[PDB]
């Protein structure tokens, strides 16, 4: 069935203060090994 | 509004504030983000995370900011002070948001203001006794076909009339959470009196694709 | 030898890969009129007291920050380059406070010399400035913000010479402040030398606060004994009393700072 | 073609753009996203880079820079350091809600974008800058870039590829200067929005001290839309050097204040009465339209009956494209007010680093205030002029020309109302 009239967006009515922080404490596992500088901080 | 800390007793050096644990691995994650020797670039999330778990900024979430991500405290200091949603006050519970730039002022958020105002009692600025609705006065919101609208911590409040944004409070002020939406009869930031575009079907995987590919 | 070959104001200088504007500048004998810079400092750019023309280009560059090309000829007394001069100028003057006579800096400071050098004679300026809240960072550097120029030499000079990190702006636009943001106390042993690089009185000597003045002082040339470095020091009198110590240039000692106990 | 605009819905890039479908992946894998991603990914850096230049996109952040020629700044060999695609999702402008509108409802589409981009220039990973007010459209990012890597659609083997890429959301904290390319580079990296100075361009030393191409939402977004559909199809719409569809936002004075897709080079006047319902009050209610968002110059009545929306005929309009967003306003505003609201906006939105803008911004603000109430006489309206002429181009970023370009519009275009302003106030105050 082909639905124009409804709007499909509602996930955004239940997002509390840790939606975007536990979503990316959920995406901490897929992503790749970050690239290192050589060092811990440009004051080491 | 001011750019200098004085120590009160209520914000000083030896204020408690510390993370969570759950929010120890939010920092983590948030850390994992970046390459091997810029870990100063989580700042600004991690001190946002402070303003998430605590409401507002002490200088003692600036200085743990600060320790946990080895960097000196004047450059959480100057991230804190720089941009605008850092709270170095405590604000209500509600923080009220209403933009009055040009494309929100042309469609009347001056009503709107007025009617925060006159609804709660206070002004631009201050913060209602209960602690609950702090009113301030902010830049556009990136929220213009939609005008007039506010901000609540969270959500966009949008095509706004004053009883309608009289009915959000009243509403808040009885516990319960409205929907972040367009307040007139619209739905995102479709044309109001019906779609003058994208009423076809979308046509799918393959249509108009290229050869060669 | 991979010199190139750049023009200020049509003569031929033959500078090295990298070289700004302004050093090209140098080389000739002429010197931009500048504010943020500081040959000791990193480039901050943040003043734009420096704006050159070079010729068929319709944008005046950064010279304390701009590399050269390769036949670049730079403008340094066209006409968009002295506008561009005066422009910076009546802004940095729009704020600035008139506290010319109360102030330690006068006679010796860069904002009054370059706007008489290469500003405008008179204001347009029909508004109320700004007053900023002084600073206490110290019993040795007296803090007046109102006459400060946010030029971040005290931010630069306090992160890469001093190893404090410490000193920044806070705030945002025309409220941008430059301190410490707590009431902190800016003691390394080398925090007078923030005195020298400050171009305006935002950050004067407390102990030569309103003694003296530099027309009439006469500088004598010496040695720093507080320690074994051998720091060569102006010492400048006044009627035969001994008014401060100044840094000289050493580039093998001293480069051209000195420590607290020899200030 | 000569006229342009009445574009199709078959020709459309953003479909779901009014959020009337699913935003989800098994929504953009059944409206065409996500389709032979593999087989773009494996024809090479090269090859899309050349599509790219094909199409003639040029950048929709607002400045309308050549994307293609932008993004061929990163196919140079790799020096050790890693390369990054930073997505400008910060969206400050007044008037430009658009990038709101892509990511909140097509965000796999910016997803796929990323990752195509990202291929084109080499790059390691995607920081999408997204703003800090846009909560729910950032968590709403990261839900379809979670559906992104289940699917391995991203990450490690992105679409079957061999080609390893992230796509990480950084979220702002309020600051428009933080939509600049530069200062959002510095916003990323932990500190201070604060623009850099160019050179080095952030392809030489950018993010971290990479090489790194910041581009804005829907310069990314269509990106798989042209490799798929093919640059000439791209192309094929607005004139030469105006070439594509764009997104427009019609807010204001208009009867339906709304987004819409349209054809590149369409007229002004087509587009509001075609898509917003028209000026309230009837076309000849019209006093000015700011054509693209308020650092463009606004243009009057006599103006906008005959100008068409890409970047060219606005720059012959002596005003700019911008982000082709159009505020429209009716013979009823008070316009001095509405530009001195938006000077006011800019000394609110500025980071108070070089002196031009600093100081002169907030000067320009105490001038248009007293230029509102006419507390003034006509000889400081030339004086303001060369204020403005002395803040712009004298800047370190273009904010200092988008505080002073609606000022010389303001005094271009309407010197008679504010000498009436002010002699009005004289003859009623003294
Ligand atoms: N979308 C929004 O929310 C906003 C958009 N804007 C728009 O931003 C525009 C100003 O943007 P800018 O980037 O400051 O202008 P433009 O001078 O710098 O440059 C545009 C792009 O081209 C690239 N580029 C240009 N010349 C280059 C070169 N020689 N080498 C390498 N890269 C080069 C730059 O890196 C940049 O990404 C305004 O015209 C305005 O319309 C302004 C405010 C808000
Ligand atoms: C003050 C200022 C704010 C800007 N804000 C944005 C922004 O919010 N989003 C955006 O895409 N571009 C913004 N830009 C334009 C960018 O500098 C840059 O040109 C663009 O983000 C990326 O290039 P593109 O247009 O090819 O995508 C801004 C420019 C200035 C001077
Ligand atoms: S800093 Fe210079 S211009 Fe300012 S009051 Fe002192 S002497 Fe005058
Ligand atoms: S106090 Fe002096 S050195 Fe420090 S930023 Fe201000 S003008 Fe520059
Ligand atoms: S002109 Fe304004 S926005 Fe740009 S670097 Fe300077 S203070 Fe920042
Ligand atoms: S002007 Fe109010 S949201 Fe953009
Ligand atoms: S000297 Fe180049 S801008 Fe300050
Ligand atoms: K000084």
């Amino acid at each position: 069935p082909f639905d124009n009239t409804t709007y499909k967006n509602l996930q955004h009515h239940d997002y509390s203060t840790y939606t975007f922080l536990d979503l990316n404490l959920d995406l901490s596992k897929f992503r790749m090994p970050q690239p290192s500088s050589g060092r811990e901080s440009p004051r080491h | 509004a001011l750019f200098v800390h004085r120590d009160t007793p209520k914000n000083n050096p030896e204020t408690p504030f510390d993370f969570t644990p759950e929010n120890y691995k939010r920092i983590e994650a948030i850390v994992k983000n970046y390459p091997e020797g810029h870990k100063a670039a989580a700042v600004l999330p991690v001190l946002d995370l402070a303003q998430r778990q605590n409401g507002w900024l002490p200088i003692s979430a600036m200085n743990k900011v600060a320790e946990i991500l080895q960097v000196p405290p004047m450059r959480v200091y100057e991230v804190a002070t720089f941009y605008t949603m850092y709270n170095r006050k405590p604000v209500g519970k509600y923080h009220i948001q209403v933009c009055t730039t040009t494309p929100c002022m042309l469609r009347n958020s001056d009503s709107i203001l007025e009617a925060i105002q006159k609804k709660l009692g206070i002004k631009v600025g201050e913060t209602t006794p209960d602690k609950l609705f702090t009113l301030i006065e902010v830049e556009c919101l990136g929220a213009c076909v939609n005008a007039p609208m506010v901000q609540i911590n969270d959500n966009y409040y949008e095509d706004l009339t004053p009883k309608d944004i009289e009915e959000i409070i009243d509403e808040l002020k009885a516990g319960k959470i409205p929907k972040p939406g367009p307040r007139s009869g619209r739905f995102s930031c479709e044309p109001a009196g019906g779609l003058t575009s994208l009423t076809e079907p979308p046509k799918g995987p393959g249509f108009g694709v290229q050869a060669g590919l | 030898s991979n010199l190139i070959e750049v023009f200020v104001d049509g003569q031929s200088v033959m500078v090295e890969p990298g070289t700004t504007v302004l050093q090209a500048c140098e080389k000739v004998g002429m010197q931009i009129p500048r504010f943020c810079y500081h040959e000791r400092l990193s480039v901050a750019g943040n003043c734009r007291m420096c704006l050159v023309e070079i010729e068929k280009a319709p944008k005046v560059v950064a010279a304390c920050a701009m590399p050269v090309m390769k036949g670049w000829n730079i403008l340094t007394n066209s006409e968009k380059t002295k506008k561009a001069r005066e422009g910076v100028m009546e802004f940095l003057l729009a704020n600035h406070p008139l506290d010319c006579p109360i102030c330690d800096q006068g006679g010796e400071c860069d904002l009054q010399d370059q706007s008489m050098m290469f500003g405008s004679d008179r204001s347009r300026f029909l508004e109320g400035k700004r007053a900023v809240e002084d600073k206490n960072i110290g019993p040795l550097v007296k803090t007046i913000m109102t006459r400060c120029i946010q030029c971040t030499r005290c931010i630069r000079f306090a992160s890469e010479i001093a190893g404090v990190d410490d000193l920044g702006t806070t705030g945002r636009g025309n409220d941008m402040q430059v301190g410490t943001y707590i009431e902190k106390m800016f003691m390394s042993e080398l925090s007078g030398n923030i005195i020298d690089i400050c171009p305006v009185g935002a950050l004067t000597s407390k102990p030569y606060a309103f003694t003296a003045r530099p027309w009439e002082t006469r500088k004598t040339e010496s040695i720093d004994v507080m320690d074994a470095v051998g720091s060569n020091i102006v010492v400048s009198t006044r009627t035969g009393e001994v008014m401060r110590i100044l840094p000289r240039m050493h580039e093998d000692i001293n480069e051209e700072w000195i420590s607290d106990k020899t200030r | 073609k000569t006229s342009f605009g009445s574009l199709k819905d078959e020709d459309r890039i953003f479909t779901n753009l009014y959020g009337r479908h699913d935003w989800r992946l098994k929504g953009a894998q059944s409206r065409g996203d996500w389709y032979k991603t593999k087989e773009i990914l494996l024809k090479g850096p090269d090859w899309i880079l050349g599509e790219v230049k094909t199409s003639g996109l040029r950048g929709r952040g607002g400045a309308g820079f050549p994307t293609g020629l932008k993004w061929s700044f990163m196919n140079k060999p790799s020096d050790g350091r890693p390369k990054y695609l930073v997505v400008n999702a910060d969206e400050g402008e007044p008037g430009t809600c658009k990038d709101r509108e892509i990511i909140r409802h097509d965000p796999h589409k910016l997803v796929e974008g990323c990752l195509v981009g990202g291929r084109a220039m080499g790059a390691r990973a995607a920081y999408i800058y997204i703003r800090g007010e846009f909560y729910n459209e950032a968590s709403n990012l990261q839900v379809a870039i979670r559906e992104a890597y289940e699917a391995g659609l991203i990450g490690k083997n992105a679409c079957g590829s061999g080609y390893d890429f992230d796509v990480f959301v950084v979220r702002g904290a309020g600051a428009y200067i933080c939509g600049e390319e530069t200062a959002l580079i510095e916003s990323i990296e932990g500190k201070q929005g604060k623009p850099r100075l160019k050179p080095p361009f952030p392809a030489d030393v950018g993010v971290f001290g990479c090489p790194t191409t910041v581009a804005n939402v829907e310069t990314v977004a269509v990106s798989p839309t042209i490799c798929r559909r093919g640059g000439a199809w791209f192309a094929s719409f607005g004139r030469e050097r105006n070439s594509g569809t764009k997104l427009f936002n019609i807010s204001g004075h208009v009867n339906n204040p709304c987004t819409v897709e349209e054809e590149m080079s369409v007229p002004l006047k087509e587009l509001i009465e075609k898509h917003a319902g028209g000026v309230t009050g009837g076309w000849d209610n019209l006093l000015a339209v700011i054509p693209g968002g308020s650092s463009t110059p606004l243009i009057p009545k006599s103006v906008c009956e005959t100008v068409l929306m890409d970047f060219d005929a606005l720059i012959q309009a002596q005003t700019g494209l911008g982000t082709a967003a159009v505020i429209v306003m009716d013979r009823s505003t008070d316009i001095v007010k509405a530009i001195a609201r938006l000077i006011e906006f800019y000394k609110h939105e500025s980071c108070g680093q070089c002196t031009p803008c600093r100081e002169g911004v907030d000067w320009m603000n105490k001038v248009m205030a007293r230029f509102v109430r006419g507390d003034a006489r006509p000889a400081e309206i030339d004086s303001l002029w060369e204020i403005s002429k002395q803040i712009e181009g004298h800047t370190i970023c273009a904010l200092g020309d988008g505080a002073a370009w609606p000022v010389q519009g303001l005094i271009r275009h309407f010197r008679p109302e504010l000498e009436e302003r002010m002699q009005r106030f004289a003859q009623q105050h003294q």
